[PDB]
RNA sequence: CCCCACUAUGCUUAGCCCUAAACCUCAACAGUUAAAUCAACAAAACUGCUCGCCAGAACACUACGAGCCACAGCUUAAAACUCAAAGGACCUGGCGGUGCUUCAUAUCCCUCUAGAGGAGCCUGUUCUGUAAUCGAUAAACCCCGAUCAACCUCACCACCUCUUGCUCAGCCUAUAUACCGCCAUCUUCAGCAAACCCUGAUGAAGGCUACAAAGUAAGCGCAAGUACCCACGUAAAGACGUUAGGUCAAGGUGUAGCCC
């Protein structure tokens, strides 16, 4: 058979990679920032559960971790 | 007016249906033939197919107990050197003297298979028959 | 069979490579492509029977010292000649030996071909020098006997989607003895 | 095609012609086959065959399956009084144990019918509304009654607009 | 005189040539028939469409099916064909249900002599592939006195417009059996999903059952 | 597939149905910002007179014009119908004439 | 792309990363070779049963979300706008900086003889010029329509004149891409082909083997015959089709246009 569908998804992945090395910056600082939310979020979620049961701060001796950053 | 149609049935089936529909206005010369005298399978176009998986022909080799005796007399005395004369009807090689003799002599009670053979030999010896063991 | 086709429906025609045959083959047939290799088939059958002819001591022991070598045996398909180049030896004067022998000894290979039954419809058997050192061979013979001298965009419509009145023109119409003399 | 061997199972013609209706005390039958045996042939083709016409007769009967427990295949029945019914089906063809449960459990063809004529006082013909429950709406149906004034008008006089019109 | 001829398909296919590139030819459909029961279907091809209409038509008269019809008005037995990608689904109607068939269908029936019929053309709509499977079907469709042969049996049929009077249209020539035919508690016959879905009622479609002129 | 997936699956689940750009509506009021002409999509050559108008719901839109000679103008009230024009790309709107301030084509 | 040098890398060890045209492009298990063998090609056609998966193209091996030792990553994976197609297999044609094979007989190359290409002149065309025709215009135009222009010819230009006009008018006005007529061209070819028949499942298509296997073929061309000095040679002949090839300005003529 002719390879003319792959060379449509040949061409679109080409310059997906290109496109992506042209920003990789602005896509680096726009990761970390969602990075950040997320964990923001997180934080958001388990601080509703104890509010919700009728503590006032959270459990003694519970620190909630970084779970999204590289470390 | 009439079918060219040789995979539809048989050249009678055709040839009736027609006559019956008024199409061919007279019976051919052979279908009285036919109908009186019809073959044992009517001529129906078929295609042959080819056998797959645990599909075998049912034809059966054709053997017989005498051929025991005569695979043992080969592979001991070999072929004759008189020669085959396929044209005669009633013609008898060297083997099938001894394999009427050797069935001769099985008739007489005598069981064993080594024994029944040795005594053949020596019978067709003593008729003045020559054989030479090939080994 | 393989991707090459071996799916002939004469497949078990009997192949009958002979002189007489040609003559009455119908030269408006159109060989086959398949035809062929029957034909390069052939070739290399040949190519191997007088091969290793060449090479056994007994059939000619002047053949068997010279030890010839064949570049290529190509069958004529008129079935006249059988060529046999023989690839050239750079010795010039053993050329011509060797071409010697060849000449005197084909005569005697032709019958030891029929001892092989099946190549047995064999025609005569013909020797090719290769010109690659043979062709020299001639000139160099002419080069040293020569004298030198002295030294010193209108729409098109698809065909398909043509309109036609030809029903239009069907359906709308359908389309439109005694002799004696002196009568008066 | 439809799907599956003995496509005629999953059609509503063959679910209906089951003839077991369980009597009101059978609450859960039990039934106990085997994969595999000669025996227990009758049994195999009684839970491919007739328990989706025993269910579909018996909607709140529980019917649960159980594979290979045990040598040979029963069938067990719970009754709301707390009895149990064990029937040993081993040997038997699938026409004669939905033909035992049926003597044993069912409801008789008189049964049936006294129900069948009870639903049939629910429908009075006398009975005037929409046609899924009446088979007529309204009396302007019946000949000889005063017709609809949709298919045939009135006279005058029998017409509200008119007999105020000459009273005022 | 005893045959007409109708047309099934009329075709302009387009060859490419070495030398005189797109060149124009017409390719026919005919379907030939008496109405009592031998018809016959040719293809037909020249550069003019009048040479194809003579070929087609005359060709076809040499190439008759014989169909075998039930009372000279329906066909034996439900057929369901496929042949290549057209399926075909035909169902033995009585008297008076016409020919409610893909219109091609319709025109060879009246050459045959069908008149009540219903059929349903599904996969592939090839004017060609469904007339030759038309003719295929039809042409390997058992009778009654075939079946009452093969079997040793009477044919018996039950008609709900007569009650349960037992009507015997058929009864083998040779001797006739005397073990009754196994009845199998449930058969293990293949059902069309839209022939159960229609008479359970759950097959809705607001083309079914239109309301046409007499065919 | 197999009995037990088409059970596990359930019956065929629709696309919802894609609204067009009368949102599901037969018309839709309309007021003209400009018109101007759109040059339509080979192989046809046309110069064919279409306006932008601002919808009732808000979104702005290119509306195709039919017929020989409009008289519209900014500030003006048309209504608007569904149907593509075809040799036109992303008109999908067409005024509809006698309507508001769009009137009826004048006469040959 | 070709040549040289050299690095990451290919190796080992310990961790990662988790992709492939990871493809027999054939899901696992069981069964069948009788039915219809079968859209096509691939790899003979199917049945039972189960899981996975798919539902026009493109957007999209993308966006967002989530997960991940991954941080220019992987997995899962949409929508809006847009289109009437996209796509699979096969056939034909065209084309190939496409293979092999055998060829051209004044013939593609070399070989043979006399030339052209340089000079002057003659003549045609182009270009320029002029108030001042037209047509031909790669092979297949260019001493061509012309076996022929000082006037005439003549159809061109300028000026003047006539208006039922040499004609029961006239027009060399447009259209040879409406045509007849007469031709160029391959042709320094041998093929075209009605009417039938058969194969491919009655698909587009195809139809030859001489120790022959589905083709038969009227007619046309070639051939034969005739002309010239033979039976040789040279003429003549040369189909269908190719180039919407040439010619409306040989004449005629369709359509359109002009009529002080
Ligand atoms: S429905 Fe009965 S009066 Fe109208
Ligand atoms: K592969
Ligand atoms: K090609
Ligand atoms: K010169
Ligand atoms: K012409
Ligand atoms: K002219
Ligand atoms: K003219
Ligand atoms: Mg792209
Ligand atoms: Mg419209
Ligand atoms: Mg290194
Ligand atoms: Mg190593
Ligand atoms: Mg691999
Ligand atoms: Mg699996
Ligand atoms: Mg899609
Ligand atoms: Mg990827
Ligand atoms: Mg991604
Ligand atoms: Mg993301
Ligand atoms: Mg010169
Ligand atoms: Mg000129
Ligand atoms: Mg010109
Ligand atoms: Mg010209
Ligand atoms: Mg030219
Ligand atoms: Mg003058
Ligand atoms: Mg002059
Ligand atoms: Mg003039
Ligand atoms: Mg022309
Ligand atoms: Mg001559
Ligand atoms: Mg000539
Ligand atoms: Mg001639
Ligand atoms: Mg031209």
């Amino acid at each position: 058979k002719n390879v003319l569908k792959i060379r449509r998804r040949k061409m679109n992945h080409h310059k997906y990679r290109k496109l992506v090395k042209k920003t990789r910056f602005l896509r680096r600082k726009v990761q970390e920032g969602r990075l950040r939310r997320k964990q923001i979020k997180f934080e958001k979620d388990l601080r509703r559960i104890w509010l919700k049961a009728g503590l006032k701060e959270a459990p003694e001796g519970w620190q909630t971790p970084k779970i999204y950053l590289r470390g | 007016a009439g079918s060219r149609l040789e995979t539809v049935g048989s050249i009678f089936s055709r040839t009736r249906d027609l006559v019956r529909a008024g199409v061919l206005k007279e019976k051919p010369l052979w279908f009285d033939v036919y109908d009186a005298f019809p073959p044992l399978r009517e001529p129906v176009f078929q295609r042959p197919r080819v056998r797959y998986g645990k599909a075998k022909a049912p034809i059966q080799d054709i053997w017989y107990h005498e051929d025991r005796i005569r695979a043992k007399f080969y592979s001991v005395y070999g072929s004759g050197q008189r020669a085959f004369d396929l044209f005669n009807p009633n013609f008898k090689s060297t083997c099938q003297r001894f394999v009427e003799k050797y069935t001769e002599l099985q008739k007489l009670g005598e069981t064993d298979e080594e024994k029944l053979f040795v005594e053949t030999g020596k019978a067709l010896l003593a008729e003045g028959v020559i054989l030479r063991r090939v080994g | 069979k393989v991707w090459y086709e071996s799916p002939s429906l004469g497949s078990h025609s009997t192949y009958k490579p002979s002189k007489l045959e040609f003559l009455m083959r119908s030269t408006s047939k159109k060989t086959r492509k398949e035809d062929h290799a029957r034909l390069r088939a052939l070739n290399g059958l040949l190519y191997k029977a007088l091969t290793d002819l060449l090479c056994t001591p007994e059939v000619s022991q002047e053949l068997y010292d010279l030890n010839v070598e064949l570049s290529k045996v190509s069958l004529t398909p008129d079935f006249s000649a059988c060529r046999a180049y023989w690839k050239t030896t750079l010795s010039a004067e053993q050329n011509a030996h060797m071409e010697a022998v060849l000449q005197r000894s084909a005569a005697h290979m032709r019958h030891l071909l029929m001892s092989q039954q099946t190549l047995r419809n064999v025609p005569p058997i013909v020797f090719v020098q290769d010109k690659g050192n043979a062709a020299l061979a001639e000139l160099d013979q002419l080069l040293a006997v020569a004298d030198f001298g002295p030294r010193d965009g209108r729409k098109r419509a698809k065909p398909r989607l043509e309109q036609d009145s030809s029903l239009k023109s069907y359906l709308s119409g359908e389309e439109v003895e005694y002799e004696c003399y002196a009568p008066d | 095609p439809m799907k599956g061997r003995f496509p005629i199972r999953r059609t509503l013609q063959y679910l209906s012609q089951g003839n077991v209706v369980f009597k009101d005390s059978v609450k859960v039958m039990t039934v106990n086959y085997n994969t595999h045996g000669e025996l227990g042939e009758g049994a195999r083709k009684f839970v491919f065959f007739n328990i989706p016409q025993i269910q579909y007769k018996n909607p709140w009967v529980q019917i649960m399956m159980f594979k290979n427990m045990t040598p040979s295949p029963f069938l067990r029945f719970y009754l709301d009084s707390g009895e149990q019914v064990l029937v040993d089906v081993e040997t038997k063809s699938n026409k004669e144990i939905m033909e035992h449960i049926r003597k044993i459990l069912g409801k008789n063809e008189e049964t049936l019918r006294e129900e069948e004529e009870e639903k049939k006082q629910l429908s009075h013909p006398a009975n005037f509304g929409p046609r899924k429950y009446c088979l007529r709406e309204c009396i302007c149906e019946v000949e000889g009654q005063v017709p609809c004034p949709s298919l045939v008008p009135l006279p005058k006089e029998m017409r509200g607009k008119y007999k105020a019109a000459l009273k005022a | 005189e005893d045959f007409d001829t109708r047309i099934l398909e009329v075709r302009n296919v387009f060859t490419m040539t070495a030398k005189e590139g797109r060149k124009k030819s017409i390719r026919v459909l005919v379907a030939v028939g008496n109405g009592k029961g031998a018809a016959g279907f040719s293809i037909g091809k020249a550069t003019d469409r009048m040479d194809a209409f003579r070929k087609a038509k005359n060709r076809a008269v040499h190439h008759l099916h014989y169909i075998e019809r039930y009372e000279d008005h329906t066909i034996f037995h439900d057929i369901s064909l496929r042949f290549k990608r057209t399926h075909i689904k035909m169902k033995k109607q009585p008297k008076g249900y016409g020919l409610r068939c893909h219109r091609a269908i319709i025109t060879i029936c009246r050459l045959i002599g069908i008149k009540d019929m219903y059929a349903k053309v599904s996969g592939s709509i090839n004017m060609l592939s469904l007339t030759q499977g038309l003719f295929r079907g039809l042409s390997r469709q058992e009778t009654h006195q075939q079946l009452a042969d093969k079997k040793g049996l009477h044919v018996v049929e039950i008609r709900e417009e007569c009650g349960p009077l037992p009507i015997v249209v058929a009864s083998p020539r040779g001797p006739l059996r005397k073990d009754p035919e196994p009845e199998d508690e449930v058969p293990d016959v293949k059902l069309d999903w839209e022939d159960v879905k229609t008479a359970q009622g759950m097959k809705r479609s607001v083309w079914s059952n239109l309301k046409r002129a007499a065919t | 597939a197999t009995l037990n997936q088409m059970h596990r699956l359930g019956p065929p689940k629709r696309p919802p149905r894609k609204l067009g750009p009368t949102e599901g509506r037969p018309q839709l009021k309309g007021v003209v910002l400009c018109t101007f002409t759109r040059k339509p999509k080979k192989p046809n050559s046309a110069n064919r007179k279409c306006c932008r108008v601002r919808l009732s719901t808000g979104r702005e839109a290119v509306c195709f014009i039919p017929g020989e000679g409009h008289t519209l103008q900014e500030h003006q009230i048309v209504l608007v119908e569904g149907g593509r024009t075809q040799d036109l790309p992303g008109v999908k709107l067409t005024v509809v004439r006698g309507k508001y301030d769009c009137g009826h084509v004048q006469k040959k």
